[PDB]
């Protein structure tokens, strides 16, 4: 009832009852919070002010004092900056465009006659101003402040925004009405009570919590908020802007005065973690809060997305008692303790997860469960990890019945059961399915859908960092949905077709190999390893037999994101747990082999000379077994992909070698001998055994090429392509080091590749390869390089390369229909023409104005090609005026100074 | 009660049977009792026993189940008629446009029944016939896309046929790309068809057609998909305001996700995706609207992790997050609040962006009608601080910024639906204008927002009724803008005058068609203002004309349904009612804007302007060339001879030679159009035949006058050379392509598309046009004839007319292989009542034998219609 | 009008070769001029920016019906930033 408020009101307003002086009013202000008042308080906390107002003498009276019906108008005679923006908006028009060289304050008044007859179905005079021409001369501030309160009320976002408006302004009267000891005793109960909104808001419903937070923006003695207060609503709030604003302010206007800093500067990294930007905490701690050498070395590592010495790095500190000062800060530990954590995150390490997450709880080596309910900061700290890692334990099929025990412990209490159901309802549900129970994990999942609606829906637009962390879970939950459902519905478990349906749908489903990280691949991979564990119990062509082809397979595809993300340390994981046991089918072993050799390779790059070559030695011995011969010579897609891996790796051992010859003597004899060895140029010369191990990786990669070339061509591509390409790669750094030496040894061995690489290349383009259409231009500068039996070759060839293949390079074509290699490009560059004149014609056009032929048949028939080009550019000639008329444009006296010049 | 029922489907079962029994005479028969029977069942009444009631019944009988054992394909060829008449029917069915932009049924029976027959057959359709279905698939979506054509803003087609497709996809017709690929070949095209059309489109209409292209097979959709990304667009976009039109979306995504190659879609789902922010988007403070916020996440992971990640793409932002930026970087509305003793400060600028919104938005009643006093009120502070011209050296500041993004909101809150608000608002826009136009010089930055902000309303797509109101503004804009000047400062510079006629004319030059609509409602809502300084019309009126007749020529490329060429046309009329009158005036040689394109000269008179339009007359844009003729006729008797056409043809034709103006009626267009050039067309097919067609009439419809008026002597007009086009291309036309289909062009010229079939919203824009340029001909050559004694003596030169004979007797032997195809006696019957004319200039001309030579020498004969006395 | 009289002008004109706008090619997936946007006109509008060079800005109708601003510099030989466009592509 709105009477009741005002009631309430008639002695909230009396002049004892809350003060008529508006400064000690605000301080009295603040004694109006009670939490049941959020969502409003402001918007009445405001009004009380807006009486006050009423009793000014000049609170009844005009705001303007004279009449704005008159008198008035404005010009903008001016060349301001404002212009500029104002004509980057939209440019407004100018004309002076010349072709060579009654009262004061009064009105144009009605003339009635129409000299007209009419569309149907006398003399000038001049006036002033009707009352209803022009609107409200002059408005008193009354009217003003008076309509707004009742929808103040109603849009608390303009009561948000005003009273920090009001409450800034309030202060900034300052000396000429209080003074300096008046003004900050008030700051500190100010200070107090604004701890007090924040310490007592249990709701924390955002426009109230976001106002205190923007109003300490303005003042410096605001800046001094309990910093855990801040964090602790923002995080509540979904404020963590406003959060991170305040503290680096904070920071900021409080430098010149170290302890509350530190505090700070935890507060002020959490705030970022939750919303996903960890790069900035690494500068944070890297740069203030990390003091020690450790501290920086991890982080570089880890960094570089080796989490695995890291980790140790961290273990390291964590378990060193003695220093230069005995005294790495209580807060560089907290860090640690935490850094550590995510290391094992990203490596699945679960079983040190569980152990490092619980071990620091208080002596629970006997295992209580339950002291994470002592402190919030447990409850958010240790929590996710220990549940992740009991709970993927679990889904490894480990037994430890501990977590449903402490879930069922946890369900029995309010909160114990109910930012369960809210965080971790995905959770919640799997359990639920563990203790094979289909509708409690059906709800789970059901509300898990809602929540992460909520979830996603609440964050800022801005976020969108934290957005997309959000969003990769829906596959997660997805699928746990259709699996539900799929051994929900009795008849999947009947006939092998739906099932053998399923999968197929779960290989054409993965995640993205370069933007999913690894944990997100983890989940999947692992989830669904633990459902076909599952649909796997529920039966038992044998569907064991092919859920364990999937189980490898999706390995696989895992393993294969680890490389191509570069966590090489859980790929090194994931290896050893298919080590031997892929060496049991045939097809699979191949594939483990390969994969192995991959990663070494890729392995291989990020490392020095004898480094590398450990890396890859090992390889050998596996490409070298031979038993696989059999499969081999069956598969011609494996043995490729054999012959390309196996060149690649003496590829990169003579690489190592060529690039600081004498370092073989780095390496430990035995492996010094089995290099010597292998290459087989025990002549001893490095640069021999160099000459040697590229021509036996020829070998290889020719020999792939070949099987590539072979039985493959279907009305896959990716490896017929990457062999004619690597084969390229080598060749060109070959033909480099030739091109680079004065003095060139390597003369007969490096005679095929000009011509060899060129009948690659254009295979190769044929299928698309967007890499060899981005090399292109390499053939251009070759053919100048390898005259003598390039072209007749490229020239037979070329005519089968689509012609929108080339567009990008087009200006490099037509800059040569004048040299006698515009033998190769002719026909082509017609056909662009005959297809895409609106490409062509400028590059054309460019290059028209350039040429100079020689005087000779070759030069006559290129001349003459460009004039039946010319001419056949020359019906769009018509169009092309349009050049001239641009042309306009320009400054004609700047074409004259660089004429001139 | 109930189980009776079973019994009345056994008796009407059995009574079936029976007539079938006769052997070979039923079909027609049991084919029209069911359909006197469907008349009652679809005009049985439902309001927006039932249409839902008797379903069970016709599909125990169109079911061929067992009933005969306790002949079995006959149940089905009972739903063959199901069919056959109900298609037929079509041709049963009348209806046009009689009681902005919308249209009235003329006969509601033809409809409010047959949209029943719809509802009904919304389940006497969907069955597969068993797989007997085929020789309706092609036959019937080809019938019912022919004709669908006949009504736009009718859903109930695009639903039977979406249900005949969805059916045909589970009977899988489409699959392997003669009746398979002729259908296939058919709805590509009309992927060129529908979602070519959508830009038009309004509500049920728009949603039961989106409905269709959505249900499409994914065997189709595998080429050019930029077709369907708008359709899908605007299926998320619109089916929040209509929630089981999103659920196809779902349906047609889901569908395409599995059975579209994923290279194929990888690139575009970046288009699509940001689409379904909206539908996540709030907890909110047919299926039930929550199992779609369900279902699109559900659709979101089993679509995959690699692809998802495309709905958080930084161009998902732009649309909305403009919403988000300041509006000015200073903080500009500053006000000093009367506390009792001393005075705070507020920066009221930051209120504004809310306030706003909510004024315009919030659902609450005793909130918004406070809320405009909020408003209201805060604009005045505006003018107050912007005549807060300071004793002080500071100048008032900027407002520009401010003003642009406000003045748009002011005029929609005028035009508002509420009475109370709209009682307020239209007041204050009436003395913002008042205040704004009183300026001094060319770009006042403020009266620019504010006029941009007005046509800015004016042009809008949606909103009819801002476009209405903006137009009274327009008009007070003008008003006021005349009534705060004196004359010798107008006379000299009429500054607003021109900072708005300029940006008239950008708007009439848009080549968007609601970009041009708007500027000539503003002229119409001027026009009444303008001519009324001596000045206004002594110095822009040929560029006003000028300009719309370039907004007029631009208009031919759309449809019809716009409206744009009336509104054009009574932009023009109004023009020449100007023109009636002061022509007096611009006789005199005087300083005037130069029109667009003319030769730049010390001054301007009424003579240039004529010869402009004799320029333009053989100009193919079908409605410019109407006004040119009809204007120039209006426009000679004015000029300082005031002579007749005819006599000042006399003076220029005697100068130029008939040369000049054959080079400007089939030279006509742009500087040496070259039009005259019949052979290129005759040479180089492409659609733009069309173009030449077009080109042709134009050719023709210039000497469709002026030897009519007999304006110009015959043995002139048909030149003794270069007359390339009723020599050749009319000849070649009569000869070699008027015997003839498409196909008679489109081998020898260019080609004829793919296997040489494509579309009717191709073939019936050709044969409707084909089938107007014979009219032309016969009117224009008729007109010869009755001129001149001797006209018939230069065309015996082209002595081979005799094709036109053959093509005369076809013209009323069976002109339906030609033209009637059309449909509309509007057109498609005077067209036998206009051939008819001709052929007493044929009786009464001495040709008349070859009339019998066509017929009378072949095929008179007297009984065999009473032969077929016992069949009729 | 001032400027260039051609551009206040430019039209439709028939039997022709419609003008694409400059530089819509890349060299993928085969591609499709009757995408490519065609010319239908130009703002009346221009403007200089204020570098010694004094470059225009103008604005560019498609016949989709969009604008396509652009600068226009004369005298200057664009090449070599070109390819450091193609670079970054890269």
């Amino acid at each position: 009832n709105p009477g009741l408020q005002l009631i309430i009101r008639n002695f909230w307003s009396h002049e004892t009852r809350l003060p008529s002086n508006t400064l000690d009013r605000l301080l009295a202000l603040n004694s109006l919070y009670s939490p049941k008042i959020e969502v409003h308080f402001l918007s009445l906390a405001t009004n009380f002010l807006l009486e006050m107002t009423s009793m000014s003498p000049d609170y009844p009276n005009p705001m303007f004092e004279h009449p704005l019906s008159e008198c008035e108008f404005q010009e903008y005679t001016i060349d301001s900056d404002w212009r500029f923006r104002s004509t980057v908006l939209t440019p407004m028009f100018v004309e002076t465009q010349a072709s060579q060289g009654p009262v004061a304050g009064q009105i144009r008044a009605t003339q009635q006659q129409h000299d007209f007859t009419l569309t149907q179905t006398q003399v000038v005079l001049y006036r002033s101003y009707r009352h209803g021409d022009l609107p409200d001369i002059q408005i008193k501030h009354s009217s003003l402040i008076t309509p707004l309160q009742a929808v103040a009320q109603r849009d608390p976002i303009i009561a948000k925004q005003l009273f920090s408006s009001l409450f800034s302004g309030i202060l900034k009267e300052m000396d000429k009405f209080k003074t300096l000891s008046e003004k900050n005793n008030i700051t500190q109960k100010l200070l107090q009570d604004f701890n007090r909104f924040l310490n007592t808001t249990f709701s924390f419903f955002p426009p109230f919590v976001s106002c205190i937070q923007d109003i300490s923006c303005q003042h410096a003695a605001l800046l001094s908020l309990d910093p855990a207060a801040v964090s602790a609503g923002c995080l509540a709030s979904l404020q963590q802007p406003v959060g991170i604003r305040l503290l680096e302010e904070a920071l900021l206007r409080l430098l010149p005065a170290l302890p509350p800093d530190v505090l700070r500067w935890v507060e002020l990294a959490k705030l970022y973690r939750s919303i996903g930007e960890y790069d900035v905490l690494r500068g944070i701690f890297t740069s203030e809060i990390g003091t020690k050498q450790i501290t920086q070395s991890a982080l570089l590592a880890e960094a570089r997305s080796d989490y695995s010495e890291a980790a140790k790095q961290y273990d390291e500190a964590l378990n060193k008692q003695d220093w230069v000062d005995g005294e790495p800060t209580e807060a560089e530990k907290d860090f640690w303790e935490l850094a550590s954590l995510d290391c094992y995150n990203h490596l699945a390490e679960w079983k040190s997860l569980e152990y490092c997450s619980t071990a620091s709880i208080d002596s629970e080596n006997p295992p209580d469960l339950n002291k994470i309910w002592s402190e919030p900061f447990y409850q958010e700290t240790y929590l996710p990890y220990m549940i992740r890692s009991k709970l993927k334990l679990l889904l490894q099929g480990e037994a430890d019945q501990s977590l449903l025990t402490f879930i069922d412990k946890a369900m029995h209490g309010e909160l114990q059961k109910a930012i369960l159901e809210l965080h971790y309802s995905q959770e919640l549900s799997l359990l639920y399915l563990l203790q094979d129970d289909v509708d409690r994990a059906k709800y789970y999942i059901q509300n898990g859908i809602q929540s992460f609606m909520q979830n996603y829906s609440s964050i800022d637009v801005l976020l969108h960092q934290s957005r997309l962390t959000k969003l990769q879970s829906v596959q997660a939950l997805t699928e746990i949905q259709e699996f539900i459902s799929f051994i929900s519905k009795q008849g999947n478990l009947s006939s092998q077709v739906p099932l053998k349906r399923l999968l197929n749908t779960w290989t054409n489903r993965y995640p993205d190999a370069k933007m999913d990280p690894m944990n997100i691949w983890d989940d999947i991979i692992t989830n669904r390893c633990f459902f076909l564990s599952k649909i796997e119990e529920k039966l038992t062509e044998d569907i064991s037999s092919l859920i364990r082809s999937c189980k490898f397979s999706m390995k696989m595809k895992m393993i294969d994101s680890a490389r191509k993300q570069n966590n090489f340390s859980l790929a090194m994981k994931l290896l050893k747990e298919l080590h031997k046991e892929s060496k049991t089918r045939d097809d699979w072993l191949v594939s483990w082999v390969q994969s192995y050799c991959r990663l070494s390779h890729c392995r291989s790059r990020s490392q020095g000379c004898s480094e590398q070559v450990l890396t890859v030695l090992k390889t050998v011995s596996l490409l070298d077994e031979n038993n696989v011969s059999s499969y081999l010579s069956k598969n011609i897609l494996a043995f490729r992909d054999q012959n390309i891996l196996l060149g690649t790796t003496y590829r990169i051992i003579a690489n190592a070698l060529s690039s600081e010859p004498a370092c073989l003597a780095e390496i430990e004899e035995d492996k010094a001998r089995r290099i010597l060895e292998l290459s087989g140029s025990s002549s001893e010369d490095s640069e021999k055994v160099i000459a040697g191990l590229y021509q036996r990786a020829f070998q290889h990669l020719s020999e792939a090429v070949q099987a590539a070339e072979e039985e493959a061509q279907p009305p896959p591509a990716a490896g017929v392509i990457d062999a004619y390409m690597t084969l390229a790669d080598f060749c060109d750094q070959q033909l480099r080091k030739e091109e680079e030496n004065a003095s060139v040894i390597d003369s007969a061995e490096l005679q095929a590749y000009p011509a060899l690489v060129v009948e690659k290349m254009l295979k190769a383009l044929k299928l698309n390869s967007n890499e060899a259409r981005l090399k292109f231009p390499r053939l251009l500068q070759i053919i100048e390089r390898y005259p003598e039996e390039t072209l007749s070759l490229m020239t037979k060839e070329i005519s089968s390369v689509p012609c929108w293949q080339f567009i990008s390079w087009i200006s490099h074509m037509v800059a040569l229909l004048d040299k006698d290699q515009a033998v190769a490009v002719q026909h082509s560059v017609e056909e662009i023409t005959d297809n895409y004149p609106q490409a062509i014609v400028y590059p054309f056009i460019i290059s028209s104005e350039s040429y100079s032929f020689k005087d000779t048949s070759t030069g006559h028939k290129n001349k003459e090609f460009v004039a039946r080009i010319k001419s056949k550019l020359d019906q769009g000639g018509v169009i092309q005026d349009f050049i001239n008329a641009l042309d306009q444009l320009s400054n004609p006296e700047l074409l004259f100074k660089d004429w001139s010049n | 009660s109930p189980k009776m029922q079973l019994v009345c489907c056994r008796a009407i079962v059995k009574v079936f049977l029976a007539l079938a029994a006769k052997g070979p005479v039923l079909r027609n028969c049991i084919s029209t009792v069911v359909h006197q029977g469907l008349i009652r069942i679809c005009s049985k009444p439902v309001v927006l026993p039932t249409y839902k009631d008797y379903v069970d019944l016709f599909r125990h009988l169109l079911s061929s189940d067992q009933m005969m054992d306790s002949s079995e394909s006959l149940n089905h060829l009972l739903y063959d008629e199901f069919v056959k008449s109900v298609l037929k029917i079509v041709e049963k069915l009348d209806l046009t446009l009689e009681i902005a932009a919308n249209l009235h049924p003329a006969k509601p029976k033809d409809f409010s029944a047959f949209i029943n027959l719809v509802e009904f057959c919304r389940e006497i359709l969907p069955e597969k016939q068993a797989e007997f279905f085929e020789p309706w698939v092609y036959s019937f979506s080809y019938e019912l896309i022919l004709q669908s054509t006949r009504l736009p803003l009718i859903s109930g087609f695009y639903k039977l046929l979406s249900i005949t497709v969805r059916n045909a996809k589970k009977i899988k017709y489409f699959e392997g790309v003669p009746e398979k690929y002729s259908c296939f070949a058919l709805f590509v095209k009309f992927g060129k068809e529908v979602a070519v059309k959508m830009k038009q489109y309004k509500d049920e209409l728009l949603a039961s057609c989106l409905t269709f292209l959505l249900s499409l097979p994914h065997n189709i959709i595998e080429l050019d998909v930029r077709a369907y990304v708008p359709a899908l667009q605007m299926a998320f976009k619109l089916g929040l305001s209509y929630t089981p039109l999103a659920e196809v979306g779902l349906n047609a995504l889901e569908e395409w996700s599995i059975y579209i190659d994923r290279h194929v879609m990888q690139p575009y789902y970046k288009d699509i995706l940001p689409c379904l922010d909206g539908y996540l988007k709030t907890s909110a403070l047919a299926i039930s609207l929550e199992e779609i916020r369900i279902r699109v996440v559900q659709m979101l992971g089993s679509l995959g992790g690699q692809i998802n990640k495309n709905l958080l793409t930084v161009t998902s932002s732009d649309e909305m997050m403009k919403s988000y930026v300041a509006w000015d970087r200073e903080k500009r509305l500053s006000f000093a609040v009367p506390f009792r003793e001393m005075k705070p400060v507020i920066f009221l600028d930051v209120f504004l962006p809310r306030v706003t919104e909510l004024a315009l938005t919030a659902s609450d009643r005793q909130t918004k009608v406070a809320a405009c006093e909020l408003l209201h009120s805060m604009v005045m502070f505006m003018l107050g601080k912007a005549t807060q011209m300071p004793e002080g050296g500071q100048g008032a500041p900027p407002m520009y910024q401010l003003y642009k993004r406000t003045f748009p909101v002011l005029l929609r809150l005028a035009c508002d639906v509420d009475q109370v608000t709209r009682q307020l608002y239209e007041p204050l826009v009436m003395q913002l204008i008042h205040w704004f136009t009183n300026n001094k010089k060319f770009e006042s930055q403020d009266t620019v927002a504010l006029l941009e902000a007005i046509l800015d309303g004016i042009v809008d797509p949606v909103d009819s009724t801002l476009r209405d109101f903006c137009g009274r503004c327009i008009r007070e804009f003008l008003k006021w803008s005349i009534k705060q000047i004196t004359p010798q400062q107008q006379e000299k510079s009429p500054v607003n005058t021109k900072s708005l006629f300029k940006r008239l004319y950008s708007l009439a030059l848009h080549p968007n068609a609601f970009k041009r609509l708007g500027a000539s409602l503003a002229f119409n809502n001027i026009y009444r203002e303008f001519r009324e300084e001596e000045s206004l019309v002594e110095q822009f009126v040929f560029e006003a004309l000028v300009i719309y007749m370039e907004s007029l020529a631009l208009a031919h490329a759309d449809e019809k349904s716009l409206g744009t060429i009336q509104q054009c046309c009574d932009a023009i009329d109004h023009l020449c009612r100007i023109i009636e009158k002061k022509h007096v005036s611009l006789n005199k040689a005087k300083k005037r804007r130069l029109p667009r394109g003319f030769p730049p000269s010390a001054s301007l008179c009424l003579l240039d302007l004529v010869k402009w339009l004799l320029a333009h007359c053989g100009r193919p844009q079908t409605e410019c060339r109407h006004k040119s003729i009809e204007l120039f006729y209006k426009f000679v008797p004015l000029l300082p001879g005031n002579r007749s056409p005819n006599l000042w043809l006399k003076d220029v034709l005697k100068e130029e030679g008939v040369s000049f103006l054959i080079n400007t009626f089939e030279g006509g267009g742009c500087g040496q159009p070259s039009g005259i050039l019949a052979q290129p067309t005759l040479l180089y097919s492409l659609q733009a035949t069309l173009c030449w067609l077009d080109l042709l009439l134009a050719a023709l419809e210039c000497y469709n006058t002026f030897i009519g008026e007999r304006t110009v002597g015959a043995l002139q007009v048909l030149g003794t050379e270069a007359q390339s086009s009723l020599l050749k291309a009319v000849a070649f036309f009569l000869e070699s392509i008027a015997m003839h289909d498409i196909i008679a062009a489109e081998k020898c010229f260019g080609t004829g598309a793919a296997g040489n079939r494509t579309s009717p919203q191709e073939g019936e824009r050709y044969n409707y046009s084909k089938c107007t340029v014979v009219v032309r001909i016969m009117e224009f050559t008729t007109t010869l004839l009755n001129t001149s004694p001797e006209g018939w003596k230069l065309l015996k030169k082209d002595l081979c007319n005799t094709h036109l004979m053959r093509v005369l007797v076809q013209t009323l032997c069976e002109p339906a292989s030609i033209g009637f195809n059309i449909g509309d006696v509007q057109v498609m019957a005077h067209l036998p009542d206009v051939c008819v004319n001709l052929m007493k200039a044929l009786k009464m001309s001495p040709y008349k034998d070859i009339l019998e030579t066509h017929l009378r020498e072949k095929i008179t004969a007297q009984s065999i219609e009473e032969l077929c006395a016992v069949n009729l | 009008k001032e400027c260039s009289p051609w551009m206040s002008d430019f039209k439709v004109e028939f039997l022709r070769n419609e003008l694409e706008i400059p530089g819509q090619y890349d060299g993928r997936g085969k591609p499709l001029p009757e995408y490519h946007v065609r010319i239908a006109g130009f703002d009346e509008r221009v403007t200089v920016m204020a570098s010694l060079r004094r470059p225009k800005r103008i604005i560019i109708r498609g016949h989709d019906e969009r604008e396509h601003p652009f600068l226009v510099k004369g005298g200057e030989d664009l090449r070599q930033d070109q390819r450091v466009e193609q670079l970054f592509q890269v």
